[PDB]
RNA sequence: UUGGGCUGUUCGCCCAUUAAAGUGGUACGCGAGCUGGGUUCAGAACGUCGUGAGACAGUUCGGUCUCUAUCUACUGCGGGCG
RNA sequence: AGCAUAGUGAUCCGGUGGUUCCGCAUGGAAGGGCCAUCGCUCAAAGGAUAAAAGGUACGCCGGGGAUAACAGGCUGAUCUCC
RNA sequence: CACGAAUGGUGUAACGAUCUGGACACUGUCUCAGCCAUGAGCUCGGUGAAAUUGUAGUAACGGUGAAGAUGCCGUUUACCCG
RNA sequence: AUGGAUAAUAAUCGGGCAUAAGCAUAUUACCGAAGCUAUGGAUUUGCAAGUUUGCAAGUGGUAGGGGAGCAUUCUAACAGGGUUGAAGGUUUUUCGUAAGGAGGGCUGGACUGGUUAGAAAAGAAAAUGUAGGCAUAAGUAACGAUAAUGCGGGCGAGAAACCCGCACACCGAAAAACUAAGGUUUCCACAGCUAUGCUAAUCAGCUGUGGGUUAGUCUGGUCCUAAGGCGAACCCGAAAGGGA
RNA sequence: CUGUCUGAAUUCGGCGGGACCAUCCGCUAAGGCUAAAUACUCCUGAGAGACCGAUAGUGAACCAGUACCGUGAGGGAAAGGUGAAAAGAACCGUGAAUAACGGAGUGAAAUAGAUCCUGAAACCAUACGCUUACAAGCGGUCGGAGCCCUUUCGUGGGGUGACGGCGUGCCUUUUGCAUAAUGAGCCUACGAGUUAACGCUGCUGGCAAGGAUAAGUACUUCAGUACGGAUCCGCAGCGAAAGCG
RNA sequence: AAAUAAGGGCGUAUGGGGAAUGCCUAGGCUCUCAGAGGCGAUGAAGGACGUGAUAAGCUGCGAAAAGCUGCGGGGACUGGCACACACAGAUUGAUCCGCAGAUAUCCGAAUGGGGCAACCCGCUAUAUUGAAGAUAUAGCACACCGAUAGGUGGGCAAACCCGCUGAACUGAAACAUCUAAGUAGGCGGAGGAGAAGAAAACAAAAGUGAUUCCGUAAGUAGUGGCGAGCGAACGCGGAUUAGCCC
């Protein structure tokens, strides 16, 4: 059957991206929580693109 | 400060699992399994001593009467005759004349008779 | 940290001089008319508190 | 110590035979043996009660029955020893 | 106070009469205190609030064989037989 | 007992993986089961789990017992291992 | 003593069995408990001697109450032990009412600990307790579409599965070709069979080394815009902010 | 202090002294600034612990907010030790093999060989001694031959034990459990009445109609003697209170 | 060679397995004393990509890229973890330490426009075939004020403090007043502290004289479905002491 995760790479960076979180009050919260807390991976923005 | 009871903690089982030698399966090695089995061990050691004094009272009674029938009697009739007429003497030392000292014997049986 | 003193028991039961607590009686509020005079003249009197109420009262009253 | 019609039925009535179509117990025998037709799951409707949410020893349609047998108990077959 | 045993309701709060008892610098007053007394089918009558009814078959959590439905157990009221 | 007129009453051609009763053809649904093929299963070679598990050298009958016994009582039966 | 029906797995004086080994009365001897006594020892209160002894009464025990203590880790003083072998692990002997103490042999190769006083992360057998390790079920289920395999050569130590060849079978509006989403080197060659492949493997989408993607015309940007987003100015809202 | 409305006088004025009024007392609103003694640690330098010692101590002693899980917010591990010094096993043999092993050299040790300090228990196997194929059940206990080792030589010790008697595990909850009521596969490690403030009883100690200091201060060899009487309890109680004692 | 009961039970010895215990520390915990309490448009915190004779990671550093310069200290080794085969530098005084400087790619407040962070695309001045395809350097965001050359602020980040908002579980053995609690949480600003601070104040017939903090006063007065509970002030003893401007 269909799950739950169909992949898209714009999708993707359209809801979670560095840009998106950084547009709103509150979503650039999360970018002081995990630079806080010392994740070596921030948002999924971090993930390298294809070269 | 921080106090842990680590080597004594296993010491002490030890001596009380080593008393547990000779058990079938795992009652000699497993701890919880070896430990249940020596408290009811020494439950049992603990009991079985007030009858091994009347289960070897009966024995002496058996082979009194044994050696007491061989002369036309019966162990109430020669308890009774001996008792009524200042013997005193216990029914172990009677038995082992029966049974070593059949000539003795007799000789008891001859005179309280 | 400091024990507090309840204040429904501290408004009533005073101590008495050596190891006492000293109450009033009950029953002489409103209904007056019809109990005889002797009952009211009884309860009027001071009254002690029980000894078996004593040992509540004291640790109401932070007297351990 | 039978086979059918009606009913989920036990029971019961009826039809045709038979020498006979017994009474009961075994967790109203037996669901790690079977079915789920009835009953007590969630949907919907009727009669009735309750203002209402809802309910009925009232009725109707539909609705997942899990497990590789260790010990003993049975049915069969072998090895060792005496 | 009635020949005697029933005719009753704690506390809080509020009302009335008496009282140089106190009355927040002093003098009064507001208010409080003491005595007498009034207001509660608080009737679930030792009265948890001044103020209070239901459904859950969509239910959930914590416990009970302390407690029911099936089966077992004791006894036959009922049942069956003599 | 306890239908009832827009929480609509009574009918209705066509329609419905709807519910209910009956008829023909057809058949292993059945009387009543029988034969055959492959996969699983069985034996051998390779790899190799899990649920479950207080210790166990783990019988039957009548009875007792927290009222239904592998472990208690009396009797009977049972060579050891698969 | 006799007749007065009995329940469903095979039954009962407990059984054998008994004509007394049944019943009724009377007598004697004996058996019979952790009861009583005889011997040894320990302990609690009360009474005396002292600085332990004697006597009397005791000494089952759940909820619960009281009193004496052991081990563990560390600290303060005095006194110690150890490479001629410390702690730790494994056996053995002995002592105490017990918790426990001390000594010997073997492994071990550097710390340890007596007396008095003190402190506490101060003791596990159970909480469908937690983490790690290891058993049982057991060499049992299973080895993942019933489209199918057979033979001969090659490398090789080793071949039912690898390479080659001849046969057989299956899909074929597909199990064929391109490619979007997505994956992000899995692509190609050579060495390897350790781990990975539900088996072995000389094989591999696995391991290690060397390579591989070439655009004026193909797909996107440099061109345009929809839904929607941001939005100077402007209008609102405790703030953050909302509308546009 | 004000969300809304209303709204005063200027020093014989205005406000406060817990409703309010008169007298006394104090102050002078509708303007502003101001160090010290006080709170904390993302840090910095020095130093301690009747603090932990690898399931402990921070989640993290080690390529840790890492590997893994989720779309995301977010959750979140396990993992120390050879040896004094790598001197980390040249070389030979079996083997297809640089899989493993047996030798040979290093070392004090290779049964310290990289799964490397000592290394227990559960668990899996081999050798030796004694028993076991007519015998029914919490597997033990009390008696008891026979056979193997040791020996101060013994009414001494150790191992196995043919045969007989008795005996239905443990915990919890219950009037009552072998119960067919609960729970545990086993071993190792962790794991549950502790501390602060304020009180009360029992024992002990100092002073005694008196007892004790708190904050703080001074000196010093410094998380460790003197001073400090503010204050608390007791010495007299009764009454709602004035008050009396 | 031996033994043999197919196998099981017990005891001893020797093995595998595993990691407990013992010892140790590379790391942590609670604090004492004395300081400091910020970085950023001269471009922050946090990253991406690069940089080595050899280079996969970690560390350091940015196209001047395990480094450059100046002043002091120091005196034989050095080229980080990192060794090995090497290759070089260095008593003319290296390596190293302290302080002060230079360079400092891209993203990120990101600030020339945009965007799917580490990318794309520009305008004006100059130079390069200058001309198409493109390049090298400089300047190009917003708000305020400065009259004008130009200055100030954007953002990030432990706790303390201030202001604006602000629950519920819980307790009352139920619950609505009350408590929990002006707590948790959210938002904005500043400093090493902040707030407060100089009487339209207390007190009572005697008096004190700004604020803050510590001990008593005191669990007292009082408040409260007068229930649960909440709880001052005066006065006294101390640390410090400071008063001024419209």
């Amino acid at each position: 059957s269909k799950r739950t995760f169909q992949p898209s790479k714009r999708k993707r960076r359209n809801k979670h991206g560095f840009m998106d979180r950084m547009a709103s009050a509150n979503g650039r919260k999360v970018l002081a929580r995990r630079r806080a807390k010392g994740r070596h991976k921030l948002t999924v923005s971090s993930e390298p693109r294809h070269k | 400060p921080r106090s842990v009871n680590s080597v004594a903690k296993r010491a002490r089982r030890k001596k009380i699992m080593k008393q547990a030698k000779g058990f079938f399966g795992r009652r000699k090695n497993v701890w919880t399994v070896a430990k249940n089995a020596v408290e009811k061990a020494m439950s049992y050691a603990y009991r079985d001593r007030k009858q091994n004094k009347r289960n070897f009272r009966s024995l002496w009674i058996q082979r009194i009467n044994a050696g007491a029938r061989l002369e036309g009697m019966s162990y109430s009739q020669f308890m009774g005759k001996v008792k009524a007429n200042g013997i005193e003497l216990n029914r172990k030392v009677l038995a082992d004349l029966a049974m070593n000292h059949p000539e003795a014997f007799k000789a008891i049986l001859n005179k309280v008779k | 940290p400091k024990m507090k003193t309840k204040s429904s028991a501290k408004k009533r039961f005073k101590v008495t001089g050596s190891g006492k607590i000293k109450r009033k009686h009950a029953f002489k509020s409103h209904i007056l008319t019809k109990k005889s005079k002797k009952r009211k003249l009884a309860l009027t009197h001071s009254a002690l508190v029980h000894k078996t109420d004593e040992k509540s009262i004291k640790q109401q009253l932070r007297i351990i």
